[PDB]
Order: C-alpha cells, then sequence, then structure tokens
C-alpha cells in the first residue's frame, strides 16, 4: 500500500509541505525556470494532484503522504541507492521508528512506507530493482580495493578480460561467474549510507554492492584495514550475509549501525 | 524578467556566460567616464578661475562672470557621478569575470557524462569506491556551482547597476 | 559685445568648446555598452547602464547650452 507519481508532481508537494530540497540522488529539480511561468504550474500541478485524491479541496495534501515526504527531504540516518541495468533507477531508503523508501524510475517517483523489523526485512529492497537472481556459490576471496579499481580502468580503456582476472589472488571456482558480471544481462546498484546528526551531514568513504549476474547474486562487501586502506570481500549473494554487511557500512558513521 | 537558476542545468549556464565579447565593453566605458570625471572637475577649476580674465576695471557689468560661476557646482556634482558611474561600470566587468572562472565549463561537464556511461559498461571490481555515485556527486555539484554563481553574479551585478 | 568682457566671453566659449569635445569624445562608447555574455544578468546590466549613459549624456548636453546662454544681458 503506497502511491507514485512524477517528478514535477513530487517537487509541488514540498512547497506546501515545507520539506524544502530532495536528496539529489533523486534528481528532483524544479519544473519551471521563471517566476513568470510559477502561476501556470501552480495551478495545473494543483489540478492534476486532485485528480489523484492525495490533494484535498482546494490546498491539503494527503497525511499518509505528507509524512513520507517530510522524512525523505530531511532524514536522520538514509541510504542511497544506485541500480544499474540494460536505463537507470535511483531511489532512497530514509528513516527518521518509522522508514519510508522511494524510487524514481527516471520519470516516476514512488514512496513506500516501510518498517524496522528485522536486518533481514531489507534485502528485498535492495534487491528488488535487481534482476532477482538465486545466491550463486563460488570460493570466498578478498582483494584489495584501490588496486581492484586500477583494474576496471584497464579494461575500460582497451583490454581483455581473461588475461587480468588471473592476476589476482583469483581461485579456480569463482572465475565463471566474475567472467559473466562483465557481459550484458547483469545489473548491479551501489550502497551509500548517510547519517544528518550535526550541523552537517556525511556519507560513507565506500560502500556496498550487490550483483545479479547469469551466475547468481554476488555480494561484495567492503571492510576497513590498519593502514586505512579498503578491501572487498566477494562472496555469495546471500539474503542474510548482506544484512550483516551493511550493518558494516553504516558502523563507518559517528552514529554507528542502527541495530544489533 | 527574473528566472530561477536551480531548474536549468549548468550546461545552459555555462553555456550562455562562455560565449560572448566579454567585458572589454564594460571596461572601455570606465575609462571613459573617467576621463569624462576628469574633464568636468579640470573644467571647474577654470571656472571658477573666471575672474581675471577681466583686466583692470573689473568695475559696472559684473553681473555676467556672476551668473557663470554658479554653474561650477553642477561641474562638481557632474564629475562626482561620472566617476562613480566609472566604478559601477569595472565592478560589474569585475563580477562577469570572476564568475566566469567560477562557473564550470562546458568541457568539464563534457568529460564528466562520458566517465557515467562507461562505469555503467564495465563496473564490478573497483565497485566499492562506488564511482557511480561520486561522479553523480560530481555533476551535482557543478549544478549547485553553476546555479549560486549566477544567482551571486545576479546580486552583483544588481548592486553594481543601483544609482540613488 | 561689451568692452572689457571681451576676454571673458572668448573664456566661456573656449569652457563649452573643451566640454562638448570630450563630451562627445567618450559619448558614443558609455551609451554603447555591450553585455560580456548572453545570459540574462549581463543582459540587463548592459541595459541600464547604456540607459543611465544616454540620460547623463543629453542632461549634460543641455547644462553645456545652459552655461553658454548665462551672459545674456
Amino acid at each position: 500500500n503506497a502511491v507514485e507519481l512524477t517528478v514535477e508532481n513530487a517537487w509541488f508537494i514540498a512547497e506546501m509541505v515545507g520539506a524544502g530540497t530532495f536528496p539529489w540522488v533523486l534528481a528532483i529539480t524544479t519544473p519551471y525556470s521563471d517566476e513568470a511561468q510559477r502561476s501556470a504550474f501552480f495551478a495545473r500541478q494543483r489540478d492534476e494532484l486532485t485528480q489523484l485524491g492525495l490533494l484535498s479541496s482546494d490546498g491539503v495534501v494527503n497525511p499518509a503522504v505528507a509524512e513520507w515526504i517530510k522524512v525523505v527531504c530531511f532524514p536522520e540516518r538514509w541510504l542511497d541507492l544506485r541500480y544499474v541495468g540494460p536505463d537507470l533507477l535511483r531511489g532512497i531508503v530514509a528513516q527518521s521508528f518509522n522508514t519510508v523508501v522511494a524510487l524514481r524510475n527516471a520519470q516516476l517517483v514512488t514512496f513506500t512506507a516501510m518498517d524496522i523489523d528485522d536486518p533481514r526485512a531489507l534485502v528485498p529492497v535492495l534487491g528488488v530493482g535487481l534482476s532477482a537472481r538465486p545466491p550463486a556459490r563460488f570460493e570466498e576471496f578478498s582483494m584489495p580495493m584501490r588496486v581492484g579499481a586500477r583494474a576496471d580502468e584497464r579494461l575500460r580503456s582497451g583490454e581483455s578480460l581473461d588475461e587480468v582476472l588471473d592476476y589476482l589472488g583469483i581461485p579456480v571456482s569463482a572465475r565463471p561467474v566474475v567472467q559473466a558480471v562483465f557481459s550484458g544481462p547483469r545489473s548491479y546498484v551501489e550502497i551509500v549510507a548517510g547519517c544528518n546528526r550535526d550541523g552537517e551531514h556525511t556519507t560513507t568513504d565506500v560502500g556496498l554492492s550487490i550483483v545479479d549476474t547469469t551466475a547468481g547474486r554476488v555480494l561484495v562487501s567492503p571492510s576497513r584495514a590498519f593502514d586505512g586502506e579498503w578491501v572487498s570481500t566477494f562472496s555469495a549473494g546471500t539474503p542474510f550475509a548482506t544484512a550483516v554487511a551493511i550493518d558494516q557500512l553504516i558502523a563507518n558513521l559517528p552514529d554507528g549501525q542502527w541495530f544489533p | 524578467a527574473a528566472p530561477i537558476w536551480m531548474a536549468s542545468p549548468p550546461e545552459v549556464h555555462s553555456a550562455l556566460l562562455s560565449n560572448g565579447p566579454g567585458p572589454g565593453s564594460l571596461v572601455a566605458a570606465a575609462t571613459a567616464w573617467s576621463q569624462l570625471s576628469a574633464e568636468y572637475a579640470s573644467t571647474a577649476a577654470e571656472l571658477s578661475g573666471l575672474l581675471g580674465a577681466v583686466p583692470g576695471w573689473a568695475w559696472s557689468a559684473e553681473w555676467y562672470v556672476a551668473a557663470h560661476l554658479p554653474y561650477v557646482a553642477w561641474l562638481t556634482q557632474a564629475s562626482a557621478d561620472a566617476a562613480g558611474a566609472a566604478a559601477q561600470h569595472e565592478a560589474a566587468a569585475a563580477a562577469y569575470t570572476t564568475a566566469l572562472a567560477a562557473m564550470p565549463t562546458l568541457a568539464e561537464l563534457a568529460a564528466n557524462h562520458v566517465i557515467h556511461t562507461v562505469l555503467v559498461a564495465t563496473n564490478f571490481f573497483g565497485i566499492n569506491t562506488i564511482p557511480i555515485t561520486l561522479n553523480e556527486a560530481d555533476y551535482v555539484r557543478m549544478w549547485l556551482q553553476a546555479a549560486a554563481v549566477m544567482g551571486l553574479y545576479q546580486a552583483a551585478s544588481g548592486a553594481a547597476l543601483a544609482s540613488a | 559685445v561689451p568692452e572689457g568682457l571681451a576676454a571673458a566671453s572668448a573664456a566661456v566659449e573656449a569652457l563649452t568648446a573643451r566640454l562638448a569635445a570630450a563630451h562627445a569624445s567618450a559619448a558614443p562608447v558609455i551609451t554603447a555598452v555591450v553585455p560580456p555574455a548572453a545570459d540574462p544578468v549581463s543582459l540587463q546590466t548592459a541595459a541600464g547602464f547604456s540607459a543611465q549613459g544616454v540620460e547623463h549624456a543629453v542632461v549634460t548636453a543641455e547644462g553645456v547650452e545652459e552655461l553658454g546662454r548665462a551672459g545674456v544681458g
């Protein structure tokens, strides 16, 4: 039970509710580019929103939704979402008790209210934009990241993939699965945790990522090292090993993880 | 009419501003108002020194010089708001040059989007470096930088135009 | 023309001449200022600087003629 709308619809609600500016991951900008065109849309939007019912007679907005926007514009602890699949879908997971999630498929913002039930209740919403593959199995290994980011920089500058995935601490059982992610039918997402308990707000230096390729779902959980560097494990896409792989990322923030 | 700087991407803000004659037209007036202000003043001292050209018998009809002198006050107030306009123009010119150097380039914005497409192509190993996010976060930065610079250039140039 | 005021008459003529010379030399440049760019701010200020430029160029044009006509009696 929720509701969807467009980017121009969404922004108008921020003007009557007073939430302000949306998170820029949603890319919800202002529709019109001159106050001379303001009345045209101040009158066309209130006209379209009463057709959906969420906007009452004159200017009153639906309370079940006016709550969903305030918690999104100014949250306390959020989780940026950026799905990629051949077309990009992106949203945010806000919390303020209640938790409201939003998604924008390049034209349609869709809000939805969730709960803080358990660490396992978040694996659907982070695996709904993917292709919903079953978790694969392979030999887990952890390679340095700042060197692993140099690998992808070669592939994109014209480099072969089979002669570089061996120049790592690569096993033999995991070369078939890492070869399927550099293909057409594959999708991934980048998760960035954020908190706003200061005069400013902060996000994480790195982020969690899951990939639904042909071989199956793949978890990619980073972890801090002793020298301040980042190393990431490539494990199976367990819907329960991800719930712990994320509170790790949230621990990097001065507000600590959300719940044990 | 007064626009909104946020609805428009930085690509358009940088396009209008990057391409133009330049502030050289403003400074060409500043050095003409300041040249003009110096001649409004120089002629006031000649007017106040109008006497003495009456040789000996200053005597009769002194009403002649008595009627030209009052205009020396107009020449001083004219030399004032002239050198003020030279300051108004030179201010807007510096407002432009500093706003142009603070606007993100079209080529910068260009190189941003080409990086965003190749990240979509191949991004598996270096995926916890979150390049997709930091490349968009660099765009929204340029988005807000462009909108801020214009909002400030509107006020900086809106106050230099003011003249009581 | 009077007797001793000839020297004074020639002087005010050299004053109005000195003004109009430097007044017209800088007139076509203070009134014709182009916006350094296409953005609406540059367009609005370049119009204003030309507006208060032409108004100043005609008020001071009358003032110079008002000065020459001071010696009427």
